[PDB]
């Protein structure tokens, strides 16, 4: 492309700006000596010059030949080049009228205060809608003072002389404890901090405040301060300084309007203030889209992070399943809990009736079975089981505390007897169920009418959703089906994975061998399989 | 000796640009060269002739013509230019080397010569024939491997 | 830091603590569904909102990857929102009154 | 105990617009159907405190909650949104935008008779209540036409509006009973406000910057 | 195709209540609008001649498809219409009253559930009465322990243009809460309107004409469950 | 890397890195720590944090 | 048996197939009768039509350890591939296999001590760079990286050698003026504005303040003059932005400076960086080195690119 197409899609995209680039003698010769070859002799001017500027009396003679003082030559050395803009000027739109009015979000999370002050303190948000004819202000100018009626302002000025005189030590040992090194948008502590300072709470967003510019970041941006003990942030980006700074200077007093206020804790700049009276909206052309925050070491989960900020989700693969096309969930959590006491009582119960001798002698309501069961040491692994395969193990130490062996011992002496003369009398007796059994079903079918409830209430949620134009799920999470990339992927036609080259099926390890083996050696013959059904099925016929 | 992997040797040409050649090597001692001359012409040397058609070995591999456009960086030379018993059966050493002088994550398991494997070299010689590239050194001991 | 920011309102649940039954019976809280588990732990992901009325114990609320939880004491109303990743731990007895609400009410 | 407490009466007279909207109509739609609105806004920030604290602005978007709106969302999103309306109307009529709003219209949707057209097609494409929005998009840098729902407003999406119409009933069931193509119509020729308009890009382009940067030569 | 039918009531002085104007406007010239643009565009579509209530469900589609609205709507102003009838208003009478007082406690509580629910719509839409007589379809939907009152009668606030049908529960009493309706008369006072409708015009014995209907219906179905039930067994 | 002025804008090829130069200038390295870092972590990780 | 079932996806199946090939006997033992038909049970779980999908299970057996004795039950699960879990109420949370995993420290119970020991026994996360992160606007086409500034790329030049709010802006009768902006662009004006003040004459007037009180009356001392009245103390104080001074820096933002440059005999601009902040009474360079290259030479890269440490920068071609 063109050469002003590249310089213009730099500016755009990258930042490029022609800076000063202040160079020493040596490097002024050797940039300006090269451009015409090697050991010959320097034609040009500019050559000359810069190799003759390489002796210290040179240029002491070469100052005072143009009348220049020693600091004169030092400050030239740091001169802007290229084309300044001219100096702006400042086109008032119209008389400024204002109205002290004091912050919706005064009282602070935490402060109680009597309720009456604070009622008749908001009212004053009801007067702020009505509207002022601009032009006839003139006309109704009343020069006489002390007839303005400020009592609202002033209760709200007395409660907050209360507050800051209330908290300013915990919010300077808070300072002093979360922040280490002091910034500008940090709280002014130590030697400058000056009693008499507009605290955090007492601005609010929609004020002009005025005040002079103390710091101007490359990155950040400029720094005004507005009389307070935290600082005002503008926001400017790293290339629009090379024009700003022409319009704005270390030390300028200027006029700024509140946009925002933040919590300084989370937050680094708190207070974030667009300018007024050097109007510079020409000449941001790149914007912050989320304000800076601290990633502390207090803040271990990312999701509280994104919630107190205000940001997006963090994103997500995207799942190919639809929340309404699939199935419902009949697991109970507790369904392994009970089955676990139950088969434990069960065979507590059936140990005891084979040994009577150690069942006699104790009551059967209260046997204190171990003494020495703990609840920390309820979970216990060991992976030291090798009877049969190498594979791990657990172990579970129920407690006979809550075990209500009670109506248990009942049952199984019920069933027992009727199952012995059931024996006697030529048949086989298989028992349906039992109570504990019932009991996880009566917990399944439970947990499935709430799972039907939840699909019920979603079926109508998602067309009303639909119908209103809402989101069905929440925007910033699956928006990315696979811009996440370059993963492996097992399927073969992405060639992460191999595909028959010169018919190259072959497939490395895979071994279907293993199966093989234990498969043939249960049953090697390979013979014709006759039945096959589920184990549903079966019990299916085995019922008909 | 030396071990499995693409080295990129930048053959001096008399003609025109110097040819960039890239042999990787297998297992077993196998090469496959991809020449480059002053047009694309993506060849390879594996067959007799001088010409083997890189483009109809890319497609016979099983990718489809699309992805193999679209995976490629600068697709706009791609489509501007229109074995299995050793040469795939790459060693536990020529992964490694082939990941680590090429920018794939292939998992360690895998000791095939995949066809991103060949994209991704016919990529790194179109960016070497511009100017994006490194050669190596074929006396490096980490190009050498001790039996 | 000093928490002036608990998580009943981080994450956007609303907890009415001794809620009077005279508002209950206006919403229909008895005639409600029903729901009872002992001591256990139920990773739920919820789609659409939730009335839950605690009746007997108490369930502690943890969301995803975090390391606050969020109790809720029998005689409270808590709303649980949508999109609402937690791990619910239970402790003790436990009894509520449900009922998934839509977009409206 | 309330904010935001007033009606915000517009700037012209409720017989202004007389000879198109009756001045009963707008006496209806701005004294009752947006003064109970303001009446249940104040009514739900007195109730909550940390909500009370907020500018309308951030109240609206901290009440959407990113697609699961709060129980008070409806109520000051439609507050907001009267107040736009009745500003984004102006006594007499609106023959053509001016120079910075008609060059960008022409820039962004090639000429002011596609624009109306546009405009009319997704009026009268919306189904049921809700609002049609003229706005400014931040991170593309041109002007759209959104349409929205019952009480969304385009500031959910960070997006500045220029121009709002009520397509609820409330606003023309009194004298164009079921024309609503009428209505829209009447309001596109003798009601739209364009000098409203072209203030509010005016205020805009102090946070979205329409135009190209000086490029030094080096 | 579908064409307007006209009110059971007179529509003229059948309701002293609602205007002549208001019943013109809102059956006139909306409910016709509603039809006409259905027949407009349904034309040699599959869906030429099938039934609106199916051609409703076919293109609710989460996606709603292009005629869904104009269907609904039309379909849902005749539902109105039938709702009303000239006199009209009092208790439930027959086995309504059973139901009801099994769902909710009282006639008394069924009233002042549907008031509330009518009032707290917001924007266009439609409150309706319905029984809950649905099926999923999609995994364990059978109720294992099926018992009598697992149905019941519920009222469902719908957003503009959605009708119970979609979800498959029982359309049985309606209002139209839409604005074209209760404007004219009362001038955006909307609990008024909610409140004539439920005394003077309700006439319960129109629902509970459907209400049996519905009774049938899902003994039907279950009748076609055992059936298949046989089929699969022997 | 940076350069103020003496560097051609347009690159030589269409799809490379370099960049030829006119005349004599000097090229800047402002050093930094460069991280690596996944779209999950640019959804919190933002400018002048 | 089980009234309500879940949709697991083990589908166990029970094979049954003849002991020997048809045709053939084999010698039958006098001991032992020959088993004529068999059968036997297989577990598989799904399979999808994309990719084969084989039962990766696993086996382990629990024991129910209660008044010293035990039992012997062996329980599978059919674990997939992906520990990621499409939803939360489908995770495998509600397992426990192996306690020799002991790095999710974020299993602790929070009500037992450890919980609250461990809030002081890990210390302060110092790990991390601990720098503000610098985004790259010339990689946002491209993968977006990241530059950590710290510390020990920034350095400070020592020596180097009323205010507040002033009210609300009420509401505006006449909005069709547009006096909603304070003040006007010297640039944009031409764009929002007809030349009416060009035409006609500008008041002499800059700032005119006029104070309300909360009962709507306008009160300012002078009647048009730039009068402020300070929000703590209620008194009309001037302003006098101006003061009739004028703050200018020699150090001007963005100029890169090479070292021995001798701004000042005292301290030298070390570093040989850019000027990134300037205060008051100090200056921040960050830190940058120069490489001088020669007409001819290529530049390896664009603009903003991030240099990692030995990477070709620029090649020179000499005899
Ligand atoms: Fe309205």
């Amino acid at each position: 492309e063109s050469e002003e197409e590249a310089r213009r899609k730099n500016w755009v995209d990258r930042g490029w700006a022609p800076w000063e680039e202040i160079l020493s003698p040596e490097a002024n010769f050797a940039r300006k000596s090269l451009n015409e070859g090697e050991e010959v002799a320097l034609q040009s001017p500019e050559a000359i010059e810069a190799f003759k500027m390489l002796s210290p009396n040179y240029r002491k003679k070469k100052i005072s030949d143009m009348g220049i003082t020693e600091d004169e030559y030092y400050a030239k050395q740091f001169e802007i080049k290229g084309e300044i803009p001219e100096p702006l000027s400042t086109m008032w739109a119209g008389p400024l009228v204002v109205r002290h009015v004091p912050p919706r979000d005064w009282p602070p999370r935490g402060w109680e205060v009597d309720k009456k002050e604070l009622e008749f303190i908001r009212e004053t948000h009801k007067l702020q809608s009505v509207r002022v004819d601009y032009d006839k202000v003139e006309e109704m100018v009343k020069m006489e003072t002390d007839d303005m009626g400020l009592d609202r302002y002033k209760m709200f000025l007395k409660q907050y002389n209360e507050w800051v005189a209330a908290n300013k030590d915990r919010l300077e040992k808070e300072s002093y404890k979360y922040d280490q090194d002091y910034y500008p948008g940090r709280r002014k502590r130590g030697k400058d901090y000056q009693d008499g300072m507009y605290e955090l709470p007492f601005y609010y967003p929609g004020q002009i405040c005025a005040g002079k510019v103390t710091a101007i970041h490359l990155y950040q941006g400029a720094f005004v301060d507005i009389g307070g003990v935290h600082d005002g942030w503008v926001p400017i980006k790293r290339n629009d300084w090379y024009w700003i700074r022409h319009h704005i200077k270390v030390g300028m007093h200027v006029i700024v309007e509140i946009l925002a206020k933040r919590d300084p804790y989370r937050f680094r700049f708190p207070i974030e203030m667009r300018f007024i009276d050097p109007n510079i909206d020409h000449l941001i052309f790149n914007r912050f889209d989320f304000a800076p925050i601290f990633h502390r070491d207090e803040d271990t989960n990312l999701d509280e992070l994104r919630r107190d900020c205000g940001r997006q989700p963090l994103p997500r693969k995207d799942p190919g399943v639809k929340v309404e096309e699939e199935p419902l969930l009949s697991n109970h959590p507790y369904v392994d809990k009970l089955w676990q006491i139950h088969n434990a009582e069960q065979m507590i119960l059936d140990d005891m009736e084979a040994n009577p001798v150690k069942y006699k002698g104790k009551n059967l309501t209260e046997l204190t079975d171990d003494e020495d069961f703990d609840e920390e040491n309820r979970i216990e692994y060991s992976k030291a089981y090798y009877k049969k395969a190498l594979l791990p193990k657990m172990i579970t130490k129920v407690s006979v505390k809550e075990l209500d062996l009670e109506a248990a011992f009942a049952e199984r002496q019920h069933h027992n007897k009727l199952r012995m003369e059931a024996q006697e009398r030529g048949e086989v007796y298989k028992i349906p169920k039992l109570r504990r059994n019932i009991e996880m079903d009566e917990y399944d079918f439970i947990h499935w009418r709430r799972s039907l409830e939840e699909r019920e209430a979603m079926l109508r949620d998602i067309s009303c959703r639909r119908a209103l134009g809402l989101p069905l799920e929440e925007p910033g999470r699956y928006v990315d089906p696979s811009a996440f990339g370059k993963d492996q992927y097992d399927p073969d036609s992405p060639l992460y994975r191999y595909d028959y080259w010169g018919e190259p099926k072959n497939s490395e390890k895979s071994k279907q061998e293993r199966m093989t083996d234990v498969h043939n050696k249960s049953i090697v013959g390979k013979g014709t399989v006759w039945y096959e059904m589920a184990y549903e099925d079966a019990v299916k016929e085995r019922m008909q | 000796l030396q071990s499995p992997g693409i080295y990129y040797r930048s053959e001096l040409d008399h003609n025109g640009i110097s040819v960039y050649t890239g042999t990787i090597i297998s297992d077993w001692g196998g090469r496959s060269e991809l020449e480059i001359d002053r047009k694309a012409r993506i060849w390879a040397r594996v067959s007799r002739k001088q010409k083997i058609s890189i483009l109809v070995l890319s497609s016979a591999m099983g990718l489809n013509l699309r992805e193999i456009l679209e995976n490629v960086c600068y697709p706009e030379i791609f489509l501007s230019f229109l074995f299995f018993q050793q040469r795939c059966e790459l060693g536990r050493i020529g992964r490694r080397n082939m990941n680590r002088r090429l920018n794939l994550d292939i998992p360690q398991n895998n000791t095939f010569l995949l066809p991103r494997d060949i994209l991704a070299a016919a990529d790194h010689l179109i960016g070497l024939k511009f100017g994006m590239g490194a050669l190596d050194d074929m006396n490096h001991l980490k190009n050498k491997r001790i039996r | 830091m000093r928490t002036e920011k608990p998580l009943e309102e981080l994450y956007n649940v609303r907890v009415e603590r001794n809620v009077t039954k005279d508002r209950l019976m206006e919403l229909g809280v008895p005639r409600w569904s029903m729901w009872k588990t002992g001591k256990c732990k139920l990773p739920w992901d919820w789609h659409v909102d939730q009335l839950v009325y605690i009746e007997e114990g108490e369930v502690r609320v943890v969301p995803e990857g975090s390391q606050r939880f969020m109790q809720f004491v029998a005689g409270d109303l808590v709303r649980y929102p949508k999109w609402f990743e937690a791990d619910l731990y239970f402790n003790d007895f436990y009894q509520e009154r449900y009922s998934f609400r839509a977009y409206g009410d | 105990v309330f904010a935001y407490y007033g009606l915000k009466t517009p700037p012209y007279k409720l017989d202004a617009l007389e000879p198109y909207m009756s001045q009963k109509m707008l006496e209806v739609h701005w004294g009752e159907h947006h003064r109970s609105y303001v009446e249940a806004l104040n009514k739900q920030l007195e109730k909550n405190d940390i909500l009370y604290g907020c500018t309308m602005e951030e109240l609206i978007k901290v009440t959407y909650n990113n697609g699961n709106p709060l129980p008070e969302f409806s109520d000051a999103a439609q507050v907001w949104n009267h107040d736009f309306f009745w500003e984004s109307m102006q006594p007499g009529g609106g023959d053509m935008p001016k120079l910075g709003l008609l060059q960008q219209i022409e820039k962004d949707f090639g000429s002011f008779t596609n624009f109306r057209e546009k405009f009319t097609e997704a009026a009268l494409a919306l189904f049921g209540s809700g609002w049609i929005w003229l706005v400014l998009k931040r991170e593309e840098k041109r002007l759209a036409i959104v349409k929205t729902s019952n009480a969304v407003n385009p500031l959910v999406w960070n997006d500045i509006p220029l121009i709002g119409l009520d397509l609820w009933e409330h606003a023309y069931y009194l004298d164009y009973k079921n024309d609503k193509a009428k209505y829209v119509n009447v309001f596109m020729n003798h009601l739209v406000s364009w000098d409203a308009a072209l203030g509010r890009m005016a205020r805009a382009q102090a946070f979205v910057n329409l135009g190209e940067p000086k490029i030094p030569v080096a | 195709k579908f064409e307007l039918m006209p009110p059971p009531y007179p529509m003229n002085a059948l309701e002293p209540h609602m205007s002549h104007t208001t019943f013109e406007y809102h059956w006139g010239k909306h409910h016709r609008a509603y039809v006409d643009n259905l027949n407009k565009q349904i034309d040699g579509t599959e869906l030429d001649g099938m039934t609106l209530e199916d051609i409703i469900l076919i293109t609710y589609n989460g996606d709603l498809l292009p005629p869904f609205n104009n269907a609904a709507q039309a379909w849902n102003h005749q539902f109105f219409w039938e709702s009303m009838k000239p006199s009209g208003g009092g208790k439930p009478s027959g086995e309504l009253l059973q139901l009801i007082n099994r769902d909710f406690g009282s006639f008394e509580a069924f009233v002042k559930e549907f008031k509330a629910a009518a009032a707290t719509q917001f924007g266009s839409g439609w409150a309706w009465l319905a029984y809950k007589a649905n099926r999923l379809n999609v995994g364990n939907t059978s109720n294992p322990h099926p018992t009598d009152e697992d149905k019941k009668l519920v009222v469902v606030k719908t957003p503009n243009a959605v009708n119970p049908l979609v979800w498959d529960y029982s359309p049985l009493l309606t209002i139209d809460v839409w604005e074209h309706a209760y404007y004219l008369d009362f001038r955006n006072r909307r609990p008024d309107y909610i409140s004539i409708f439920m005394e003077k015009l309700v006439s319960w014995e129109a629902v509970s004409s459907r209400l049996e209907v519905a009774k049938a219906k899902a003994a039907e179905r279950e009748e076609e469950e055992e059936r298949k039930k046989r089929e699969k067994e022997e | 890397m940076h350069w103020s002025t003496d560097v051609y804008h347009a690159p030589e090829f269409t799809y490379g890195n370099v960049h030829l130069l006119p005349k004599t200038s000097h090229l800047w390295i402002l050093l930094g720590r460069p991280c690596r870092s996944s779209l999950v972590y640019l959804s919190i990780h933002k400018d002048q944090d | 048996p089980d009234p309500l079932q879940e949709r697991d996806n083990v589908q166990l199946r029970i094979v049954n197939y003849i002991l020997y090939g048809n045709g053939k006997p084999i010698r039958g033992i006098s001991d032992t009768s020959i088993q004529l038909v068999r059968t036997c049970l297989v577990l598989n779980w799904n399979q999808d039509k994309k990719s084969s999908s084989c039962e990766e299970a696993r086996a382990s057996f629990v024991e129910i350890r209660t008044n010293g004795l035990i039992r012997h039950f062996l329980r599978i699960n059919l674990v997939k591939s992906p520990i990621s879990y499409i939803g939360k109420r489908n995770d495998p949370s509600g397992s426990g296999l192996l306690s020799d995993n002991g790095s999710d420290c974020t299993n602790i119970n929070p009500f037992s001590s450890i919980y609250s020991y461990s809030k002081a026994k890990i210390q302060q996360s110092i790990n991390q760079p601990q720098g503000t992160i610098h985004t790259l606007l010339n990689r946002n086409k491209e993968c977006q990286s990241l530059i950590i500034l710290s510390a020990a790329n920034c350095s400070r030049m020592g020596p180097f050698k009323s205010l507040g709010p002033l009210g609300t802006s009420l509401p505006i009768e006449n909005f069709y003026s547009s006096y909603h902006l304070i003040t006007h662009n010297q640039i944009l004006v031409t764009n929002y504005l007809q030349l009416d003040n060009l035409k006609q004459t500008f008041q002499v007037i800059k700032f005119k303040y006029y104070l309300m009180d909360e009962n709507g009356k306008i009160f300012n001392p002078d009647p048009c003059r730039n009068i402020i009245l300070n929000p703590f103390n209620l008194n009309w104080y001037f302003l006098h932005h101006n003061y009739c001074e004028e703050t200018s820096k020699i150090i001007s933002l963005g100029q890169f400076i090479c070292e021995n440059v001798c701004i000042a005999k005292n301290g030298p601009p070390l570093k040989s960086g850019q000027v990134i902040l300037v205060q008051v009474d100090s200056i921040v360079i960050r830190s940058a080195k120069p490489y001088l290259a020669t007409p001819g030479a290529t530049v390896h890269g664009h603009y903003g690119e991030t240099l990692y440490e030995g990477d070709t920068l620029v090649t020179f071609i000499y005899e």
